[PDB]
RNA sequence: UUAAAGUUGCUGCAGUUAAAAAGCUCGUAGUUGGAUCU
RNA sequence: CAGAUACCGUCGUAGUUCCGACCAUAAACGAUGCCGACCGGCGAUGCGGCGGCGUUAUUCCCAUGACCCGCCGGGCAGCUUCCGGGAAACCAAAGUCUUUGGGUUCCGGGGGGAGUAUGGUUGCAAAGCUGAAACUUAAAGGAAUUGACGGAAGGGCACCACC
């Protein structure tokens, strides 16, 4: 990724999965990239930012990115308590 | 499946040289029966005498006449 | 709802709720869907959380928000009393509607008429809309489905629990969505309540 | 069929118990 | 056997849902506006093309047919799908209400609706179909 | 000339997309050719591996028709395989080279030792499983080449590996395995996580969402 | 019977996070178990756990991060010198860039580059990549 | 090959089971193997009844049935057309045939 | 005769259908053996 | 029946039954050694225990039984699954295997000759156990796929088929 000068040596760097932290590979067609709007704590509208999650195929293959959503935006305050 | 203790060395190397002689190369060659029954005695070439002229004939699907000797 | 006082559920809209039956479920139980539902009722009837309920249509109605483009979210239904809802959700947000039979091909066969590339999806029955959930799989589509307590969730990353099944029930939550949609882009004031009422949505039997 | 082969082969080493005797 | 192929009920098809306006249950005047449109070779063929829209113009009075699409029809199924009594069916005096679930909009701090109407809950617990 | 169909052609045939890793990074299913003969282009070279004749008993007599092996190269990372069966050879081969552009993948390559200039061997010991076939690639010194058979070595030089030594099980008298399980270890340099690949991901916004403008109006 | 009880404390850690799960259980806890915890753990490649006391050998809860691929066992517990280390790691890791062995010497348990670094050698309890 | 999972019986769990005769060969067929059919049958078919009931002495007379319990070898259902042969994925459907309609 | 042979397999093979788990259980030698002490 | 030393039928000896000694073999099969850990769901069933509205032992006291709704442990199994494996058929074990080590017993090494000869041993006998070689051979074999055929089962058509 880096070789002993400090320049980097790697064609790209590859997502990893918000969830079980595997890397999303080139021919992962079942892996989802999605944003989930933010809102004004007054007026209650789009303010115009986003966050962003990654879930990878085998996680929503087994039927828990349902669950890996809700934690991730339980985390980030999006969803409330309970 | 097999064992694999540290005190295993005689039960291995026992187990080894029963099963070798189930492989036919190796029983063939350190059997001793193979040895009497070669014509040569472990030779590569032996010298002889010509008793008579045969003609074998080939195995199907081929047909002719192989020419051998007998020595 | 980010624990928000303006975004939290109120009582006109609770009432809307248990009227139409969407807090009850059905006799069986997904063992994915346990967390949504509150206690099972003699006569072995399953209760859902509408709190519940309400945060993950207020994840949905985020979610659609956020894509820029109102006609690449695509909505789905492939049972008849759905078909009503999904025409009128995608003619007040602007997005496209699939109602009746789903073609095999749609999301992956790059030849055909009615090839499309959604960025979004949105289904109301993961059983009974499963080819286009699982075609999804194919072109990397996140999904966003109306959920029972006997659905399952493959391919689901929004499930939304609720009663799928009533016809009044499908209409209201449908209506919810577009009406949370609305007043998230910034159409509808918060204040007024919609002028367009939950019938419009609702199926009729002939 | 392998059954009556060896049933063949038992009767012809029940034969040979009799013509192959110590007495021989 | 007097069955029609798919020659002529695609070229009825896209008649019919390109020229709604003129077509009726005549025969013999569909019969005479397909020759002013449609390119067709011989009578023979144009009557059954011309009998099968005939046909299949009953069929829309009826309702709707899966096979064409008219933006008028669209108008009128617009004009029928835009219905909403005057009172809906979601405002009631009273909703009928478990025990159970009384208790979970207790949890939602929802013990202040007035419209609400707890009943009695079936006794035997009799839900599940007999075996065999 | 170049008409696509898909909304990814319309943006690589507009300059928007410019290069073949922005779409790796996204997963996204490569369904046009010409988006590969957009990027790679001339430094892309084939070879035909196998002509495979395969027959259908009928009634009368038997149907035969032709399979074509093809692997697809830059030297210079990616690498792709593609197959195809058709009546006619030239059909066969002519429709093999499209599938194997469109199978194209990156490759990782890493130091065996020391770090010093470009990467020349594969990051860590992979194998690919294919069909009875397995396919082992082990890190090798710089200059040792690659101690393979004939078959697995054109597409580690396809792949611009320089040094590797390999290992094979099963019967790779099947080339069409043999190869489709050293080619599924190729792909699997870019799965394997190691301790360089450990910081947070920074989520880019998708070339989806940073066009939506340009998709629109086009 | 359980004999070797580090296996089955290495074999339920690889079984869960190959499930993508978050928290694994060990039973039962044991010394040996807790120092090749710490020695992975040390590497970055599990996190913090607890022990749980049962007035018996307790157990263990194990937070996981997602960056194991493999923690195994070696049985038996082979002698190595520190001249035979060499081979063993060709043997059984993955790279010369990453990867532990972890031997148990008389100044403690540790992996192959302490051992090297302290010029001791000793007997191989496994290995983590 | 293997070509059903309980090798055509209902054995599990238990080693030994009585046999029974074949109700047509009087064939030795295991009893969880056999083919079993209870029939319950009228003494008098269609063809007499009309010609019973006018003999009988008895008003609101009910005619008895028959109850036979039949075993079958699996060649003997088959040859009979008691039972058929079915495709491989229909083998596993062990609903009892639509009869009761 | 060595490699090829991971076709003698300690590293490192197989035993449902391709070669192959003893009819079953007991039992001595052999092999292996749970926490726990600065 | 061409022939029947068979299949079909009429008799019928040993045997089939019991008591007491031998014999130690089966497609003795789940064609799948035993002990231990981890890895998905769902509904049933047999036993033991625990809890809970309500029916019934006729009108009541409690326990006790028969139903009903669940929970726990040990069993015989079943359905489903992109858990993962496999050549596949398929298997929640036949999974946790080139990312190769939990413990241990037995056993295999291309097809024949051949489970034969010979020696030993047990048995009244029949036989059981142990068990080769010379020689011969390029394949034998396992799963699955298209056809062809079936004295296998279901449908359809024809006055060059019948009615
Ligand atoms: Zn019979």
């Amino acid at each position: 990724m880096q070789n002993d000068a400090g320049e980097f040596v790697d064609l790209y760097v590859p997502r990893k999965c918000s969830a079980s932290n595997r890397i999303i590979g080139a021919k992962d067609h079942a892996s989802i990239q999605m944003n989930v709007a933010e809102v004004d704590k007054v007026t209650g509208r789009f303010n115009g930012q986003f966050k962003t999650y990654a879930i990878c195929g085998a996680i929503r293959r087994m039927g828990e990115s349902d669950d890996s959503i809700l934690r991730l935006a339980k985390a980030d305050g999006i969803v409330s308590k309970n | 499946g097999k064992c694999r203790g540290l005190r295993t060395a005689r039960k291995l190397r026992s187990h080894r040289r029963d099963q070798k002689w189930h492989d036919k190369q190796y029983k063939k060659a350190h059997l001793g029966t193979a040895l009497k029954a070669n014509p040569f005695g472990g030779a590569s070439h032996a010298k002889g005498i010509v008793l008579e002229k045969v003609g074998v004939e080939a195995k199907q699907p081929n047909s002719a006449i192989r020419k051998c000797v007998r020595v | 709802s980010g624990a928000l006082d303006v975004l939290q559920m109120k009582e006109e809209d609770v009432l809307k709720f248990l009227a139409a039956g969407t807090h009850l479920g059905g006799t069986n139980l997904d063992f994915q869907m346990e967390q949504y539902i509150y206690k099972r009722k003699s006569d072995g009837i399953y209760i859902i959380n509408l709190k519940r309920t309400w945060e993950k249509l207020l994840l949905a109605a985020r979610a659609i928000v956020a894509i820029e483009n109102p006609a690449d979210v695509s909505v789905i239904s492939s049972r008849n009393t759905g078909q009503r809802a999904v025409l009128k959700f995608a003619a007040a947000t602007g997005a496209t509607p699939i109602a009746g039979r789903f073609t095999p091909g749609t999301f992956t066969n790059q030849i055909q008429a009615a090839f499309r590339e959604p960025r979004l999806l949105v289904v109301t029955d993961p059983r009974a809309d499963h080819q286009p959930l699982t075609e999804a799989s194919y072109v990397n589509l996140p999904t966003i489905a109306l959920c029972n307590t006997d659905s399952p969730l493959r391919y689901v990353d929004i499930a939304i629990p609720c009663n799928n099944k009533g016809a009044h029930s499908v209409g209201l939550m449908w209506w919810m969505l577009a009406r949370e949609v609305l007043r998230m882009r910034g159409t509808i004031s918060r204040e007024h309540p919609w002028e367009v009422m939950p019938d419009l949505y609702f199926y009729r039997d002939p | 069929r392998a059954k009556w082969r060896k049933k063949r082969m038992r009767r012809l080493k029940r034969k040979r118990r009799k013509m192959r005797q110590r007495s021989k | 056997g007097r069955v029609r192929t798919k020659t002529v009920k695609k070229a009825a098809r896209v008649i019919i849902e390109k020229y709604y306006t003129r077509l009726g249950n005549d025969f013999h005047t569909n019969k005479r506006v397909c020759e002013e449109i449609a390119i067709i070779p011989s009578k023979k063929l144009r009557n059954k093309i011309a009998g099968y829209v005939t046909h299949l113009m009953k069929r829309i009075q009826r309702g709707p047919v899966r096979g064409i699409s008219i933006k008028l029809q669209e108008e009128e199924r617009e004009r029928r799908d835009n219905y909403v009594p005057e009172v809906s069916a979601l405002d009631q005096e009273i909703i009928e209400v478990d025990p159970d679930t009384k208790e979970m909009l207790k949890l939602l701090d929802f013990g202040s609706l007035s419209n609400l109407q707890v009943t009695q809950p079936t006794v035997g617990m009799n839900f599940k179909t007999p075996r065999g | 000339e170049w008409m696509p169909v898909t909304k990814l052609g319309r943006l690589v045939k507009d300059m928007k997309i410019k290069s073949l890793e922005e779409i790796y990074l996204f997963s996204l299913p490569i369904k046009e050719s010409e988006i590969i003969d957009f990027f790679l282009g001339a430094s892309l070279k084939d070879e035909v591996l196998k002509i495979m004749p395969v027959q259908k008993q009928t009634r009368a007599g038997q149907r035969t028709r032709f399979k074509a092996f093809v692997a697809i190269g830059d030297y210079n990372g990616h690498v792709g395989l593609g197959v195809k069966c058709s009546k006619e050879v030239a059909t066969a081969i002519r429709g093999a080279i499209i599938l194997a552009k469109l199978s194209i993948v990156p490759v990782r390559r890493g130091y065996w030792g020391n770090k010093i200039g470009k990467p020349h061997t594969v990051p860590c010991k992979v194998t690919g499983r294919c069909g009875s076939v397995l396919v082992r690639l082990i890190p090798a010194p710089r200059g040792t080449g690659i101690v393979s058979a004939p078959v697995p070595k054109k597409l580690l030089m396809m792949a611009g590996i320089d040094d590797c030594y390999t290992s094979a099980r099963g019967c790779t008298a099947t080339l069409g395995n043999f190869a489709k399980a050293t080619f599924d270890a190729i792909s699997k340099t870019y799965s394997y996580l190691t301790p360089d690949l450990w910081k947070e991901t920074v989520f880019t916004k998708s070339p989806y969402q940073e066009f939506t403008d340009h998709l629109v109006k086009t | 019977v359980r004999m070797n009880v580090l296996a089955d404390a290495l074999k339920s850690i690889n079984n869960a996070e190959k499930r993508g799960k978050r928290q694994v259980l060990i039973r039962p806890c044991s010394k040996v178990i807790v120092r090749f915890l710490t020695v992975m753990m040390k590497h970055g490649y599990i996190g913090e756990f607890e022990i749980i006391d049962d007035h018996r050998a307790g157990k263990i809860v194990v937070n996981l991060t997602g960056r194991l691929n493999k923690c195994g066992v070696i049985s038996p517990r082979f002698d190595v010198q520190l001249k035979d280390l060499e081979k063993w790691q060709n043997n059984l890791l993955p790279s010369r860039q990453f990867g532990f062995i972890v031997l148990t010497t008389s100044a403690g348990i540790m992996d192959h580059e302490e051992a090297r670094r302290k010029h001791t050698g000793g007997k191989i309890l496994g290995f983590f990549f | 090959t293997k070509k059903r999972r309980n090798n055509g019986r209902a054995k599990k769990g238990r080693g030994h089971v009585q046999p029974i005769r074949c109700t047509n060969c009087a064939r030795c067929v295991p009893k969880d193997k056999a083919i079993k059919k209870f029939v319950i049958r009228n003494i008098v078919e269609a063809a007499a009844v009309r010609d019973i009931s006018e003999a009988s002495v008895f008003d609101a007379y009910v005619l008895p049935k028959l109850y036979v319990k039949l075993h079958y070898c699996v060649s003997c259902a088959i040859h009979s057309k008691v039972v058929r042969n079915r495709s491989r994925e229909a083998r596993k459907d062990r609903t009892p045939p639509p009869r009761f309609r």
